[PDB]
């Protein structure tokens, strides 16, 4: 015997932050599977989901402390702010983004309150559970936007065209870093027309780089000498430096992003040339990186975008609301709140239960 | 003068089975028939049977500027096959075929002649190559509303159709070959 | 005269950053004969530095040098004053000179006696092709239309499956259909979206067709002046197309005349919040009521963008494209390294707006008056 589910769904406050965890169409699915769902007025407006749409989807929309009344579920794109953790009832799960190195102090408060919280960045990375992956559906977001900026820095067309004009050339671009984010960047460059080149350690995603049509780029090997390191390096520079575009993806979860471009990288690139770093959130693949920011240095133009997927806050709130949708298949049962703890996906993703944080880095990071 | 010589596709596929060198000519039609997919399959077949393959593309082909090029990119065919006039024209005598697909005024030998409408364009010198396929509906003109002498020169034959119709029906010719 | 030497200065229009001649043409010029000047840091906005052009062959010199000796000026926009004032006996200015936004370099132009070639006015025959510079800076304005829009777009523009479900392509139309417009719907088509066309002409609308766009078909034949009544269907039915986009590229301009209004109050207010529209009529007016020029806006949700300096930001292609266009126009003023106009040729004919202070092109003329 179970209790009949509510969802609540706030308006997201983050700065800059424009993406909905739950979309109308997204909602009715709920509704139609029994649950209730309660969204916060204006929750959508940043997606351009308006409080009528939600309305007839078959959500009640309610005013902000209002929200968490009678609550099991709290789907967020960001972790909820004070205001609403201090509302949190007993039994009551948030499931979202925590990110507890950015949101400390939020996780803190969770604890306090004695929380229990899925955090939708610790989704395992397996098979099984890709319809739910919501790292992966905004790397998608992410590096589709990315091609697109690096399009538009960029003072070179991408395609090659034949004109009366004369003979256009392709545009060299390097996609460094080739997760997710990375083969959207590539298959993105390459409906622009570009010659696209592929950059990653492992040789899985090569291939795949291979299979979108990109040209993976081999260095003479693949700890080593100090020389060896010195020839891998040098291999590479040269490699970046015949580039007119890089875009740079590189992201180890819970530390500093890799260097990829070092001073005597960035100092080898032709006047014109434009980096695009998705990887500024944790500090950048190149040395010359400001994080939100558009930079020229011996004209060659960097820019850290932070925020990508709330650029594209239709797609990236649709999938997102995908995402927790389909992960709600392991909360949500014929419209009961029935949490399946033994789940390895609910295992793998629970960050905190009544206060206990059960996640080794963050518990040390808290510490 | 001379005279139209119609061909037929199982000739074609004759003419290409056993050719050394093809290039390949896109123009207007090709694009209006939005052939580009069947035209870069045909390159394929040829190419894996050793047959070497290379794309003619005139600066002006086409009603917009690079208008083969974002047809052939959007096919997948490499940008190192496509060549440009400069580059393409002196390897015109050893070329055992020249495909034109719905090309026309871009191959216009009138317009190394003064009168012609056409005049003060530079042109594919397809006349030199050793024999050419024209493909094209039947007896459209092509922009400058002129008539084109290549189509009844002694090695030039015409295989009418739509571009498309016609490079599905060469391909299924030539994998029965 | 002697060798003949052209002039190459430093665009200094708001946001202008292409340069007339880039070093490769240069160089070109150099080795037929001629002897080339160019503006300290001319090349800069386009990534060109001063050394590429010493390289090729060129002096670099201050901008009160540039025009002493010179039978050429090559520009991209009109030349100011101070280079007006600079210009030689028997000097021929070449580049963009849109009178209608610059009627008062016109005049100073006239009253110092110049020889002026319009690129404006580069007449469309086939001999002109490889010259047409309104072309060659439409084909970027057209490419960066689609890129813009899609990095307005709260949407993807392609098709995509993933394990979370199906999006549908966007929907895109573009509404005036010359080269800008051709090269919008082929960018836009790449980048997956699904592609509409609108454009009055049938040519036209074959030519989006054979960029796999689908030409939007309204009631009435455009191909005519249309009565109050026939207008009414028209607009209704167009307004109801629109309704249905989640991009409007609008392109139409009239050379010397502010753009016609292709989106008006009433068929704006039928866009869903999220929508894009970008307007590149702009530095004309605009297709679109709500456009301000150089700003994006938003009103209901609908984000409005008027650039209008497209090909300033590819400013390394639009200039080559640029320079190569003045590069084959210059076969008509240039002959074996000596300056020789061919006064004869139609191209020319065409294009000189002014010859030593007399205006021979009428519509530049009524306007001085
Ligand atoms: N590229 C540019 O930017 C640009 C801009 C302005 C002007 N132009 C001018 O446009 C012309 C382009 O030359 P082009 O040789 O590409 O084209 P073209 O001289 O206009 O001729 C194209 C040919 O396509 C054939 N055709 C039409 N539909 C076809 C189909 N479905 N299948 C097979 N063939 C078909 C037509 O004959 P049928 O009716 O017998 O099928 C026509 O002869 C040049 O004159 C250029 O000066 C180009
Ligand atoms: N069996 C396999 O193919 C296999 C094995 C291990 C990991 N993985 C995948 O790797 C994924 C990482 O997630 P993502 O898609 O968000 O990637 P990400 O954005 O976390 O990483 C960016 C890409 O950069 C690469 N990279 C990391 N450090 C680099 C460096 N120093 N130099 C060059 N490239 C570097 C990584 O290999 C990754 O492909 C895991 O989730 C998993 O899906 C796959």
């Amino acid at each position: 015997h179970h209790h009949m589910v509510t969802v609540a769904v706030p308006k997201e406050r983050a700065p800059g932050e424009r993406r909905v965890a739950l979309v109308p169409e997204v909602v009715a699915r709920l509704v139609k599977g029994g649950a209730r769902v309660r969204v916060e007025r204006g929750a959508g407006e940043g997606a351009y989901h308006p409080d009528e749409a939600y309305q007839e989807a078959g959500a009640e929309v309610v005013e902000r402390g209002e929200l968490l009344k009678g609550a099991h579920l709290l789907f967020t794109v960001q972790p909820p702010p004070e205001d609403l953790i201090q509302a949190l009832e007993p039994g009551a799960i948030v499931v979202g983004f925590v990110q507890p190195h950015k949101n400390l102090e939020l996780v803190r408060a969770l604890q306090a309150k004695k929380a229990t919280v899925i955090a939708m960045e610790l989704i395992p990375r397996i098979t099984r559970a890709q319809s739910m992956d919501a790292l992966s559906s905004q790397a998608t977001v992410a590096g589709y936007l990315a091609a697109i900026h690096a399009a538009r820095l960029s003072p070179r067309f991408f395609p090659m065209l034949t004109t009366a004009a004369g003979t256009i050339r392709p545009a060299k671009v390097m996609v460094m870093g080739v997760g997710v984010a990375g083969l959207m960047a590539i298959a993105t460059a390459k409906r622009l027309g570009a010659q696209v080149f592929a950059y990653d350690v492992r040789k899985a995603a090569l291939e795949q780089a291979l299979s979108l049509g990109a040209k993976p780029i081999e260095l003479p090997i693949s700890e080593l000498t100090e020389e060896e390191k010195r020839i891998q390096h040098e291999a590479l520079r040269d490699h970046v430096a015949g580039m007119d575009v890089l875009i740079t993806t590189a992201q180890v979860p819970g530390r500093r992003a890799p260097i990829l471009l070092t001073e005597d990288m960035v100092e080898r690139l032709k006047p014109g040339t434009v980096v695009v770093d998705l990887a500024a959130e944790s500090g950048g693949n190149c040395v010359l990186t400001k994080p939100g920011e558009v930079v020229e240095v011996r004209g060659v133009r960097v820019y850290g975008p932070l925020n990508l997927p709330s650029e594209l806050s239709v797609h990236a709130s649709e999938m997102y609301a995908k995402n927790l949708y389909n992960l709600s298949s392991l909360l949500i049962e014929k419209g009961a709140f029935a949490p399946k703890w033994e789940d390895e996906i609910v295992r793998a993703a629970l960050l905190m239960k009544e206060g206990e944080v059960l996640h080794g880095p963050t518990k040390a990071l808290l510490g | 003068k001379g005279s139209l010589k119609p061909i037929d596709v199982e000739d074609a596929a004759v003419m290409l089975a056993y050719a050394g060198k093809v290039v390949f000519v896109p123009g207007y039609g090709m694009a209006l028939s939005q052939a580009q997919h069947k035209l870069k399959e045909l390159a394929d077949l040829l190419e894996a049977r050793g047959v070497e393959v290379k794309f003619a593309i005139h600066p002006v082909a086409g009603r917009m500027p690079g208008h083969m090029n974002v047809l052939l990119a959007e096919a997948g065919v490499d940008y190192d096959k496509l060549k440009d006039l400069e580059e393409i024209n002196p390897e015109f005598p050893t070329v055992d075929v020249a495909v034109v697909i719905g090309a026309n005024d871009v191959v216009n030998p009138a317009a190394r002649r003064p009168g012609s409408p056409l005049y003060g364009m530079p042109i594919l010198d397809v006349d030199k190559a050793k024999n050419v396929i024209v493909i094209k509906r039947g007896q459209g003109k092509g922009f400058a509303g002129v008539e084109n002498e290549l189509f009844y020169a002694e090695n030039t034959r015409m295989l009418y159709g739509d571009a498309q119709k016609v490079l599905t029906e060469l391909i299924q010719a030539l994998k029965r070959l």
